[PDB]
RNA sequence: GAUAACCGCUGAAAGCAUCUAAGCGGGAAACCUCUUCCAAGACCAGGCUUCUCACCCUCUAGGAGGGAUAAGGCCCCCCG
RNA sequence: ACCUCGAUGUCGGCUCGUCGCAUCCUGGGGCUGGAGCAGGUCCCAAGGGUUGGGCUGUUCGCCCAUUAAAGCGGCACGCGAGCUGGGUUUAGAACGUCGUGAGACAGUUCGGUCUCUAUCCGCCGCGCGCGUCAGAAGCUUGAGGAAACCUGUCCCUAGU
């Protein structure tokens, strides 16, 4: 899971949310899990 | 929104009780109680429904509308038909048995593990590989099911562990 | 419940177990204690038992202490302490007047022994704090046993309360814990504990059950 | 000239303030007001001539926003690294009273007279107090319109 | 016990979906109890209890001042 | 070139620490081009721990035997009214080089005085006085603090 200042939907199965004050991108692919920090 | 805009069916055998913003549902399987949100309104439509209505379209009430609607629906269905979860095991030597009302897992640890079914939940093994968990509460059944599910690390190589019934695990193979 | 008793440290010697291994023992006279008072939450705010040990002449007892013993109904003793209990069901079995001896303990029982350690006078940082000294040769000038630096320059500009310096040492409450009771001489009112006990000979110790190994 | 109190000029009144579902800052500011004596026309900044204040139900104080988890009370023990922090949350069920009184102490003057003034504050976490003998008249948190 | 990262449950807004938005959980040598020691000059100076619980004089009768005592202690003495 | 030239002592080592976390070990995880063993990377985590020698004035650094690991930093590049004095920076002498010379060299070599009875704050201990609405004594509650916290190997589980 990346923790980077910029998170983007790498693939079309990814989708961006705000959970507990953080922008996250969540996909069915575990490699694409990614959040801001 | 639209889901929060339609009332919940109540069957001819299930009786409801409304007091203040609190309510309860009683049916063949058991009884349940629930509390309804503040800005939302809950009404007994005597023509056979419970109507959940938002006074306005502010985002808070717009949000709590469907939430409260689904809470009432889950309450009623849980008291009428109950909530059951089928859940399977995979691997050689990964086995399931019972002990009193508790359900015991032997999943390749150097010690056995066993889970005590908490209140309103009854475990029921139907095969050393296949077992089910049932209850009057949708949230409790799901939570204890998830607790069972995560007694092993995910296995993308052999798949061994506790899987749900209808779940298709992802699996990647190491080169050896 | 956490049992305990007051006694004196007689001395220490050695014994050989059945498997023929020498065991250093401190010998404690866990002589008779009368319980003189009960402390209860309903009245005092906590549950504890006040018990008295020793032999003392009534001529040497001050009138308030003699009166506090008369209200109990027991002859005065030299030392008075109390056991902190935990609940009221623990103090249900203590009644003002009754007795307790070394037979409260047994073989293999782990006990915590509280004593007061020996006085070491005004001690320096090497004895007191295990400081490394400084060189005995190679030019060291009159600093062979001194602490040296006690802070930093101008920031913070002070010496950080808690700095380890030299002063009075010893004479402190010390609890040595998980000490095995090798053997209770029941008839002679003695008990033999494997290990060392704080204090001088003929000093008051409190031998309690162990909480870590009970 | 201007009135200054003589020896037997100060009279003390006993106020009980209920703290159930009241804002902590509002309650503390009012209690500081009628603890210092700012409501008396005979006020004089030299003299400690306020009133006694009992705060009842200091448990039920209301703290707005999200301060029950991210607001802290810091103490320092004087030793290097001797700083400890307790949230408003922990402080409300460890022992609650000081929370309320903490606020009031921060709005009294930090001088010797403020130390004398503090002694008139009686905070109780329960709904009842032992001072029924002084007939404490209930006090309502009122605002004067303009 | 409460949590960090992390893992979730039930779930709208947004007919499907999502650990969150309403609510409910798991979660570390870090934090809070826990173990040890100091601790009421903690000025909110605490609690339980025992002992003594008395005897005169002056100034001018309002308060103060002086003195002899109790319970107790201190010094002197023999020591550690 | 802002304070200090009617004086703010300059490197390294010793003693004693103290704080940060930008984590070296130990603890919790997500992703792997992660089968296991062992890793890579990122995230959380500062409680404790973090060796002895050879070479060198050494810091740095090179190496030797270990270790769970041999972390990086701030504090007047912490610490000389606490130590040292190998380095550097007087005066002696010599080499090389420059200079006609006197002499000079971010060139080298050998030698070369490290003062102070602690006033105040600070800190480590120890008493005397008054206070806690009479005077005393025994036992105590604890708000609030301080201390401590490290870790390996072997064997069963399982040659699973
Ligand atoms: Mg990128
Ligand atoms: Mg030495
Ligand atoms: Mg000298
Ligand atoms: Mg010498
Ligand atoms: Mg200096
Ligand atoms: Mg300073
Ligand atoms: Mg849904
Ligand atoms: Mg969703
Ligand atoms: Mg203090
Ligand atoms: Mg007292
Ligand atoms: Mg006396
Ligand atoms: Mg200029
Ligand atoms: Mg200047
Ligand atoms: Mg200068
Ligand atoms: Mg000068
Ligand atoms: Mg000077
Ligand atoms: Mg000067
Ligand atoms: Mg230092
Ligand atoms: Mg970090
Ligand atoms: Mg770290
Ligand atoms: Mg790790
Ligand atoms: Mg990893
Ligand atoms: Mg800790
Ligand atoms: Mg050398
Ligand atoms: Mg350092
Ligand atoms: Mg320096
Ligand atoms: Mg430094
Ligand atoms: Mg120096
Ligand atoms: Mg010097
Ligand atoms: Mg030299
Ligand atoms: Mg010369
Ligand atoms: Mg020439
Ligand atoms: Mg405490
Ligand atoms: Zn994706």
């Amino acid at each position: 899971m990346k923790v980077n200042p910029s998170v983007k939907p790498i693939c079309d199965k990814c989708r961006v949310i705000r959970r507990h004050g953080r922008v996250m991108v969540i996909c069915s692919d575990p490699r694409h899990k990614q959040r801001q920090g | 929104s639209r889901i929060g805009k339609q009332p919940v069916p109540v069957p001819s055998g299930v009786d409801v009780t409304i007091n203040g913003q609190n309510l309860s549902v009683k049916g063949p399987k058991g009884t349940l109680t629930l509390d309804v949100a503040e800005p939302i309104s809950v009404s007994r439509a005597e023509d056979g429904a419970i109507v959940v209505t938002r006074p306005d379209d502010e985002r808070r009430s717009r949000s709590l509308h469907g939430l409260s609607r689904t809470l009432i629906a889950n309450l009623v269905t849980g008291v009428t038909e109950g909530y059951t979860q089928k859940m399977e095991i995979f691997g050689v030597g990964y086995r399931v048995q019972l002990k009193g009302q508790n359900l015991e897992f032997a999943l390749g640890y150097s010690h056995p593990v066993l889970i005590e079914a908490p209140e309103g939940i009854t475990f029921a093994v139907e095969s050393p590989t296949k077992f089910s968990v049932s209850g009057i509460d949708k949230q409790k059944v799901g939570q204890i099911s998830a607790v069972i599910r995560r007694l092993r690390r995910p296995d993308p190589y052999k798949g061994k562990g506790v899987r749900y019934e209808g779940e298709q695990i992802r699996r990647k193979v190491g080169k050896t | 419940a956490r049992k305990g008793i007051l006694g004196t440290k007689l001395g220490m010697t050695q014994v050989f177990d059945e498997n023929n291994k020498v065991v250093p023992v401190t010998v404690v006279k866990a002589g008779p204690n009368v319980v003189t008072r009960i402390r209860t939450t309903e009245r005092d705010g906590y549950s504890a038992v006040q018990l008295a040990y020793g032999e003392i002449s009534p001529r040497k007892v001050i009138k308030p202490v003699a009166g506090q013993f008369a209200a109990a109904g027991v002859n005065p003793r030299r030392h008075v302490a109390e056991l902190r209990l935990d609940d009221e069901a623990a103090v249900a079995e203590y009644e003002v007047g009754q007795e307790l001896t070394a037979e409260i303990f047994s073989d293999g029982a782990y006990v915590d022994v509280t004593g007061t350690s020996k006085g070491k006078g005004f001690a320096g940082t090497m004895k007191r704090h295990g400081f490394r000294g400084q060189g005995a040769a190679h030019g060291a000038q009159a600093v062979h046993r001194r602490p040296g630096s006690i802070g930093g320059c101008a920031t913070p500009g002070r010496v950080f309360k808690g700095t380890r310096m030299s002063g009075r040492m010893g004479n402190d409450r010390v609890t040595t814990q998980n000490l095995k009771v090798h053997k209770v001489d029941a008839e002679n009112g003695v008990l033999l504990i494997k290990g060392a006990i704080p204090g001088r000979n003929g000093g008051l110790v409190v031998v309690r059950s162990a909480i870590k190994r009970g | 000239p201007t009135y200054t109190p003589k020896a037997g000029d100060t009279t003390r009144s006993w106020y009980v303030i209920d703290a159930s579902d009241v804002v902590l800052g509002r309650l503390a500011s009012a209690a500081a007001t009628l603890l210092r004596g700012k409501h008396k026309p005979t006020f004089t900044p030299n003299v400690d001539g306020g009133d006694f204040v009992i705060v009842i139900n200091a448990d039920k104080i209301a703290v707005s926003g999200d301060k029950l988890t991210k607001k802290f009370a810091y103490r320092h023990s004087g030793y290097p690294g001797g700083l400890r922090k307790r949230t408003i949350g922990e402080l409300l069920e460890k022992h609650p009273t000081r929370v309320v009184e903490n606020a009031i102490i921060g709005m009294l003057p930090h001088n010797k007279l403020g130390r004398q003034i503090q002694k008139k504050l009686k905070v109780y976490a329960g709904p009842d107090h032992p001072h029924a003998a002084q007939q404490p008249i209930p006090f309502e948190i009122k605002q004067v319109a303009q």
